[PDB]
């Protein structure tokens, strides 16, 4: 508890969510992460 | 009744900085205490015994 | 471990444990599990 | 480091199970306690510790080390 | 009032370009006041260069492929902003790449304009078959931070324009954790230990000393309000703290010729911290002056490094 | 209704006041002193401790309240504390009930 | 990239209640410098606070003195609502004497030179004709919370009683970052941090000493080249 609720937040589709970006293609996760820090994206979002 | 909460909720005396914290959802918007960003959704608050 | 790429509530998620187990050294297993601890409490604590 | 040293697959490899193993560890460690309880009295026939030690080790994780480094031989009598 | 239990700072190194930073031990809290603080400046806070656009050739937005070239545009601009430069020009530069024929062009490649330079040259950027040709074209400027190609997109609309996102960043990723430390005093102590991977450009101690920089002068503009304030005082300075030992002592030397240490002390001069400033005039003008004496007050003087006319510390006698 | 509140028994006016004691002038000409138990001990081994309401110019009628009880506040019970509550997991420090 | 450096100005809402605005900083760089800033001020401010007493007929905290209206252990409660300010790093010491009828207001204590009561109309007790206080307050420097057992001495007497100590001027602090989006092409940040101090000393103050530890501890950082 507590636990699976954040593993699935982490790992969920963007149904209803403020899925934003959800085209971009990055170089690497880390660059992906700088681009959440901004608000860029969401940890949903579907990118490349 | 819910009616009368729901209702009141929107009609709180404004705080000293003209602005009313708690939405009229119920729910505030907080801050992190550590990291200092703002967590994403609001939070419910209130006053519990 | 492959690329999960799909969400992951409680069944897949004792789905991943149980092929740990079964897969791996228990000194792994038990950093996995420390791991997948301190995220689910972190994104729990940020899940809204 | 801690308790979890060394992993329990390592060691399993040195044995049969982990009954016999416990045994083993077990005697080995009362052998290095009794050497270091009686090394300054009249030589006896305990030896060891075989692997580098610390200020005050558990004689039970010395044994463990050994075991696993492969300094110990296990017989049936 | 006084911290009591002053904390230090210590490098480890991972790999070429990679480093693991801990500072022990802080007062109960302060592992989050400077860790958020440090992280954020080490990635949005030191200057950088980077490509802001691309210009593939006369013939693009077919995005199925680009003729000639393996890849797809996807990848061409993922490779192009794995590239690593450096500038000087505050305005941007534009810098052609102009491989030809079958093989493997990669960022050596490139013939950067004078001001620029790239440091990973054995970057691969493409593979070209069929005797094909790739006549590409990439601007080049300063920034600081991630900016995405949003922010970057040119309402001027020219046909071979393609803006890409732009790391200007030198370190790539931080992240940092907090730990108690403390056993013979009571615990709640933090630790705080900080991972921090860059480019092949700069290398971590860099990076940090110019965030430490950047937030100390962010956090005097504060404390300029009240210079005459009190705060938590951190006390013995390294640096003095150690050359104490031999800059202030009050015995003018201990293992020398007894000529010139019985000519000296008879003249004006009782802590070392006297002679080591204005040493020249002083041993001139005055009665006591020596040729080569200067090699006795000069060379054996310093013991663990020192010359003369040097400010020295205590100017105060402690009599 | 308890019986842990003091009250007054017959109205009158607060004559003298202090920690230990109420004495009051009541309104047919006597006098009655109310004393108040300080830090003694229940059969739990708590406290019973006693406060006062009322000040030494005031009126009293019977019934009114005089001095708290153990866990009274002007009156009436109170058993504990208002505290700013919010709802959410926080880093797994209130984890399972906690 | 912007040549332009961050700069601080000041606004006065109360004579104890300040806006401090910081602009123009980074994207996404405002909330963080405003929570540690907050943090600092929240935590390590140096003050002045009481730490101990005892009263003329007191032995312990769980007493009564005879004519006044409220227990030893109210009155406990009542001063470490005491907001004092000194100067001296000895411990110093007040006296506080009250004869008679009325309320034993906090501008009946007798400070000797170099400390303050920076609040006289806090209510202390409340005694009738028949009572009288006689008491002394120790007066410290620190900052934080001290438990009372924390302050006490080795082989102390009979009659101290220890008190909890505050040693803290800060009353709130409240920060808001507006994405100011000025007009340079660019998108920047804009920092208001809200301080209110308990009538201690002024905002700019407390804003100075927090500034003034936060440059130290990351100076050692800034040092490792």
């Amino acid at each position: 508890q507590d636990m699976v609720l954040g593993l699935f937040f982490l790992t969920t589709d963007g149904e209803l969510r403020d899925t934003k970006g959800e085209g971009r293609a990055f170089g690497s996760t880390a660059e992906a992460i700088m681009a959440f820090d901004a608000g860029e994206l969401a940890l949903q979002s579907q990118i490349d | 009744r819910e009616d009368e909460l729901a209702g009141l909720l929107n009609h709180t005396i404004p705080n000293r900085d003209g602005e009313r914290m708690v939405l009229p959802t119920g729910k505030a918007r907080l801050f992190d205490g550590r990291s200092g960003e703002p967590f994403p959704d609001p939070i419910s608050v209130g006053y519990m015994y | 471990y492959p690329f999960v790429d799909y969400s992951v509530g409680k069944k897949q998620l004792s789905e991943i444990v149980n092929d740990l187990a079964e897969r791996y050294p228990k000194v792994i297993v038990a950093a996995t599990l420390d791991n997948l601890k301190a995220a689910g409490f972190y994104w729990a604590t940020r899940s809204g | 480091e801690g308790i979890i040293n060394p992993p329990i697959d390592e060691l399993l490899e040195a044995t049969d199970s982990k009954y016999s193993l416990v045994i083993y560890a077990a005697k080995r460690a009362r052998q290095i306690n009794a050497y270091y309880s009686q090394l300054g009295e009249g030589l006896l026939e305990y030896v060891g510790p075989l692997v580098d030690t610390h200020v005050h080790e558990k004689p039970l994780s010395i044994a463990l080390r050994e075991i696993n480094a492969g300094l110990l031989t296990s017989e049936a009598i | 009032m006084l911290i009591a239990q002053r904390p230090s700072l210590t490098e480890e190194v991972v790999d070429e370009f990679r480093s693991r930073f801990v500072i022990e031990p802080l007062e109960p809290g302060f592992g989050y006041t400077l860790g958020n603080s440090l992280r954020r400046t080490l990635l949005s806070s030191i200057p950088g260069a980077a490509v802001t656009s691309i210009r593939i050739d006369g013939v693009l937005h077919e995005f199925t492929t680009v003729p000639g070239v393996k890849e797809d545009v996807t990848d061409l601009i993922l490779n192009i902003k794995q590239l690593v430069v450096s500038s000087e020009h505050d305005e941007p530069v534009v810098m052609y790449l102009r491989k030809q024929g079958p093989g493997l062009v990669t960022a050596a490649d490139i013939a950067p304009p004078a001001g620029v330079e790239v440091h990973n040259p054995d970057l691969v950027l493409a593979t070209l078959n069929g005797k094909g040709k790739l006549e590409m074209e990439l601007t080049v400027e300063r920034g600081r931070g991630y900016v995405s190609a949003v922010q970057n997109k040119q309402v001027g609309q020219e046909i071979g324009r393609i803006p890409v996102d732009s790391i200007y960043s030198p370190v790539l990723k931080v992240t940092y954790k907090v730990e108690a430390t403390r056993v013979e005093q009571r615990t709640d102590f933090d630790k705080l230990i900080v991972d921090v991977e860059t480019k092949q450009a700069m290398r971590p101690r860099d990076a940090m000393a110019s965030a430490g920089k950047t937030l100390v002068e962010l956090f005097g503009l504060a404390r300029e309000l009240n210079i005459d304030a009190e705060g938590i005082d951190m006390g013995p300075s390294p640096t003095d703290a150690a050359l104490a030992a031999d800059l202030a002592l009050p015995i003018e030397e201990l293992e020398l010729t007894v000529r010139s240490y019985n000519c000296l002390k008879r003249e004006g001069i009782h802590s070392v911290g006297e002679l080591v400033a204005r040493s020249e005039a002083d041993l001139l003008d005055i009665r006591n002056f020596g040729a080569k004496s200067i090699d006795e007050v000069k060379a054996k003087l310093a013991g663990m490094g020192l010359a003369l006319k040097d400010s020295p510390p205590g100017f105060d006698p402690t009599a | 209704d308890a019986g842990d509140v003091l009250k007054a028994e017959k109205d009158g006016v607060v004559q003298e006041l202090s920690a230990d004691y109420i004495t009051v002038a009541n309104d047919d000409g006597t006098y009655i002193t109310y004393r108040l138990h300080k830090f003694s001990r229940s059969n739990q081994g708590t406290s019973v401790n006693q406060k006062v309401v009322v000040d030494e110019g005031d009126r009293v009628i019977e019934g009114q309240v005089l001095a708290d009880g153990p866990a009274t506040e002007d009156g009436e019970m109170a058993l504990g504390k208002n505290l700013l509550v919010a709802f959410m997991p926080w880093e797994g420090h209130n984890y399972e009930d906690a």
